[PDB]
């Protein structure tokens, strides 16, 4: 049963994903190598994190092949699907790692603006790429955990004795999924935060990492967790033993379609890229002062307003656009001048001389700035 | 360097008439505005008015509209300000300072330079000698406490020194305090051990200026 | 009619920090500001604690080895350190009814024995 | 109309400590806050001229922050020349910059209890028909004393003024001088006169009398 729906998702899941990997992430690699062509500072070292990313994954694109010709087959060859398995391993560490780092920049680039001069540098991600691949890679050269001879002899890869123990499931997956989900949540968390108080497209940058991380990486982890609370320190039970290693087969036939997920966080770097409540309720008061305005008699309520409007604007001006808010402050200044002397008319004209000017200048931000911020 | 020098305040009597005059040197009052802030003795600083030389712009605070008005002449470089109808709430030390103009850094910067003062003291009262009145020490009383005590005496260029400056160590002269009768009080004592009076005569030299009285009191025990 | 109560204290060596507290139920711990007393030679001043923003004062003799804390508004601690021997007080606790620190004191305690080694 | 208040009315710190000010306005302005030192008899200076710029000329011990409306002056390292009174101003427009009620930091020293002197009347006084009777604080810390005339066991309002010096360049402390006006007919209509003293240093209030 659970033997031939293995066969049935196998045959059919893998045909698909490499074909899907090996266009769009191959498509992702030219893209981003033709934008490293740019070269400033902070518009390189993401594109570098990209092309990691889509190698790491390319990685296992190219395994699909080799672990589907060596599963087809009742195990005529089995020194190669411990290759097979170690590529899937470094393909999946190398992807979370890259991902967190990616989300790292992010919070790191949003929460503190003045640093992201000095951290994020093309020389700087290519360092720690390559420091990645290093550490992912040594960490999967103890595979050979299992009796010297022989070796495993399957390719869903159980393995036996130490390889469960406290001595390699913590060191691994804490230091390969938890901290990374962790640290990734805390990032992305904050850089949401962040971006919708002073309200994008990073949210939906930061939101598309993150789900990908979540989707692709959590089913297999706490398949990974389930499977060691479960074959150690619970009773067979034989149902939940079934059903637990249905689950785990699963996520390992279904965390390959990492290659193909990672499109939803390039497509949206992509159109970040192309395209370079603060905010809101200071542009909801420029208009509410500016309407009130008209409806005012009494020259204490216009400065009033003038006041608040003059408040509002300088608070946007810190968020072309800089000339903009300049003239539209001055304007704001020529009104509450006038109605410091006196003048109420002469205030309403002022008013509509700001209006148009906010149209015309203004307009342009709180629309852009509702499509990056 | 920049500075504003400040110029004219002095005694007015109330309801009467002051001009005080900032002088801008370092730059020009039209591409600056000249603020007017006051300080009242012992209290927090009060904006009091503003002059705008390029675009003409005056405004005035609230408690002060109406009487004062400000005026800058660009020719000389200087900011009147103009008292009238004048209150004893208005005596206060004034600051003339400069502000820039929209847009820019020189606007962020809203004082950077400010004045010096100018002391105006406005009350209906005339300048007469202080009388001091020694205040001796506690006959019963290893410390002893000393003094002498000045009172009515209407400007405030008044010195006390005892034994002409000789004796400073544990000297405690007080800030002037406003009587209700539009004079000041001034108490300056000094604490020197006992020692059965310590045998040592103590003269209070208090110095009047503006009334030209030099008057020493010589204090004993009672 | 404010309840005040004062909890601690004992003997402790010539060196041994300890720690005293003091608990009034009557009215509000953060509106006023408290001080700390100390006599036998009659009282003489040890610390005033006050509300949360200004700092708490310490005495001459005391200064340093004593520390006070404003904690969670509920009421003032003593932490001591480098007790020296001539510190053997029946240290009681007050309360300043004046909201500008005038030091009226018009409610008091009753104290605990504290003795040195 | 914009109204700025600085919680700290009067802080004390040592020289080294972190020294907070904290200012609140009425409604909002972005960053129109400038924190100015005065030095007694001087001008003000401009120290943080923004919500946090830093204005070039004073050292970088004094630091600003904005919390939406809530703007603070930090002094993170306190020296002896940074003790002066400490002002919050708002600047959103020419016509409504309002400052604050300022911020006095002293020296933090050891309390000390005031010893009170009570001084009678001179003869000089009584033929000039005025009378003035003085009750002294001498070197005490802090500033917050209260002195109250007390005759025949009565309390007095009005008709006595309290001058306050500042600390001492020696021992950092305070002294008071509260003197009691009161006709001669007046002051002959009784007896005996007192002056009591509480401090936050005093056990029990301190009373200092004399008999006329
Ligand atoms: C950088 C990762 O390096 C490794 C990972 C794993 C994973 C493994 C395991 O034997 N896989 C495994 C199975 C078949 C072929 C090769 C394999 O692996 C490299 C098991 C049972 N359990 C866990 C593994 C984890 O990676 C996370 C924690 C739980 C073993 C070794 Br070995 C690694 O050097």
């Amino acid at each position: 049963g659970v033997n031939e729906l293995m066969k049935t998702l196998q045959f059919a899941v893998h045909i698909p994903t490499f074909v899907l990997g090996l266009l769009l992430n191959l498509l992702a690699i030219h893209v981003f190598s033709t934008f490293l062509k740019n070269r400033w500072p902070d518009y390189a070292a993401t594109s570098i994190y990209m092309i990691n990313l889509a190698v790491f994954d390319l990685l296992l694109v190219l395994s699909l092949p080799f672990k589907m010709v060596l599963s087809q087959v009742q195990s005529p060859f089995p020194s190669l699907c411990t290759l097979v398995e170690c590529l899937y391993f470094v393909s999946m560490y190398g992807s979370v790692w890259t991902i967190c780092f990616i989300s790292m920049d992010r919070f790191l680039a949003i929460r503190y603006p003045l640093l992201v001069s000095h951290l994020r540098s093309p020389r700087k991600a290519f360092g720690i790429c390559c420091t990645i691949w290093v550490l992912v890679w040594t960490g999967s050269i103890p595979i050979y955990s299992f009796h010297g001879k022989v070796e495993k002899y399957m390719c869903f890869h159980n393995m036996s004795d130490d390889t469960w123990s406290a001595k390699v499931f913590f060191p691994l997956e804490v230091f390969g999924f938890l901290l990374p989900m962790g640290i990734m949540g805390f990032c992305c968390s904050r850089s949401i935060h962040i971006l919708l108080g002073r309200r994008k497209a990073c949210i939906y940058t930061i939101a598309a990492s993150l789900a990908v991380f979540v989707v692709s990486f959590l089913p297999v982890h706490l398949g990974f967790f389930l499977q060691f609370l479960v074959r150690n320190s619970f009773i067979v039970e034989c149902r939940a033993k079934q059903s637990i290693s249905f689950f785990l087969q699963l996520s390992m036939c279904f965390s390959n379609v990492n290659c193909c997920l990672d499109v939803f966080i390039y497509y949206f770097v992509i159109k970040e890229f192309r395209m370079n409540a603060d905010l809101e309720d200071n542009w909801e008061t420029l208009n509410d002062n500016l309407k009130v305005i008209e409806k005012a008699d009494n020259a204490a309520q216009v400065k009033d307003a003038l006041t608040k409007m003059r408040a509002a604007a300088l608070d946007a001006q810190k968020a072309d656009f800089r000339h903009g808010f300049d003239i539209l402050v001055g304007q704001i200044d020529d009104a509450l001048k006038l109605a410091n002397e006196g003048k109420v008319k002469e205030a309403q004209a002022a008013a509509e001389q700001l209006k148009t000017t906010r149209n015309a200048y203004i307009q342009k931000y709180l629309e852009r700035a509702r499509s990056t911020l | 360097e920049v500075q504003l020098v400040e110029s004219g305040g002095g005694l007015v009597q109330p309801g009467g008439s002051l001009r005080l005059s900032c002088a801008a040197s370092g730059f020009n009052v039209r591409s600056f505005s000249i603020h007017w802030v006051r300080q009242a003795p012992g209290k927090g600083l009060e904006w009091v008015a503003y002059i705008s030389s390029s675009s003409g712009s005056t405004s005035y605070a609230d408690s002060v509209k109406g009487r004062f008005t400000i005026s800058a002449d660009t020719s000389k470089n200087t900011a009147y300000l103009q008292m009238n109808s004048l209150r004893a709430e208005d005596t206060a030390v004034y600051y003339c300072a400069r502000w820039g103009y929209w847009p820019g850094e020189p606007w962020w910067k809203a004082f950077d330079y400010w004045g010096q003062g100018t002391l105006v003291t406005v009350s209906s009262a005339s300048t007469k000698g202080p009388s001091v009145f020694p205040l001796a020490p506690s006959s019963k009383s290893g410390t002893a406490a000393l003094g002498c005590l000045v009172k009515d005496y209407f400007p405030e260029p008044v010195t006390v020194s005892w034994n002409s400056g000789a004796l400073t160590s544990g000297v405690h002269t007080f800030p002037a305090v406003l009587q209700s009768s539009g004079l000041y009080s001034l108490s300056s004592v000094v604490t020197v051990p006992s020692s059965s009076l310590g045998t040592q005569t103590y003269i209070c030299n208090v110095n009047h200026k503006p009334s030209n009285t030099k008057v020493d009191k010589k204090v004993e025990p009672k | 009619q404010v309840q005040l109560q004062e909890s601690g204290g004992g003997l402790v060596q010539p060196g041994g920090s300890l720690r005293l507290s003091c608990a009034a139920s009557g009215r509000t711990i953060s509106r006023y500001a408290m001080s700390w007393f100390r006599q036998a030679k009659e009282r003489e001043f040890v610390a005033v604690a006050r509300r949360s923003g200004d700092g708490a004062f310490y005495a001459d003799s005391v200064q340093g080895r004593f520390t006070v804390s404003r904690d969670d508004a509920k009421t003032v601690y003593l932490q001591m350190n480098s007790l020296k021997p001539e510190d053997t007080a029946v240290y009681y606790c007050a309360i300043d009814s004046d909201t500008f620190y005038s030091g009226s004191y018009d409610y008091w305690g009753q104290g605990t024995q504290v003795t040195v080694s | 109309d914009i109204q700025m208040t600085q919680s700290p009315s009067s802080l004390s710190a040592s020289v080294g400590d972190r020294v907070t000010i904290t200012c609140r306005a009425s409604q909002s302005v972005s960053s129109a806050v400038a924190w100015y030192q005065q030095k007694p008899g001087k001008a003000p200076k401009l120290l943080i001229y923004s919500a946090s710029s830093l204005y070039s000329g004073v050292p970088s011990r004094f630091s600003g922050s904005r919390s939406g409306t809530d703007f603070t002056l930090t002094i993170s390292s306190l020296q002896p020349e940074d003790f002066a009174t400490y002002y919050c101003q708002q600047y959103l427009y020419y016509s409504l910059v309002t400052f604050g009620q300022g911020t006095k930091v002293e020296i933090k020293r050891t309390v000390a209890a005031p010893s009170v002197f009570i001084f009678p009347p001179s003869d000089s006084q009584l033929k000039s028909g005025t009378a003035s009777v003085v009750c002294l604080l001498n070197n005490f810390y802090p500033r917050e004393a209260k002195v109250q005339w007390k005759v025949d066991n009565a309390l007095q309002s009005g008709n006595s003024q309290e001058s306050v010096t500042e600390q001492d360049s020696k021992d950092s402390t305070y002294s008071l001088s509260s003197t009691l006006t009161l006709s001669k007919a007046d002051y002959e209509k009784h007896k005996v006169y007192a002056c009591e003293v509480t401090h936050q240093g005093l056990s029990s209030p301190v009373t200092k009398s004399f008999n006329r």
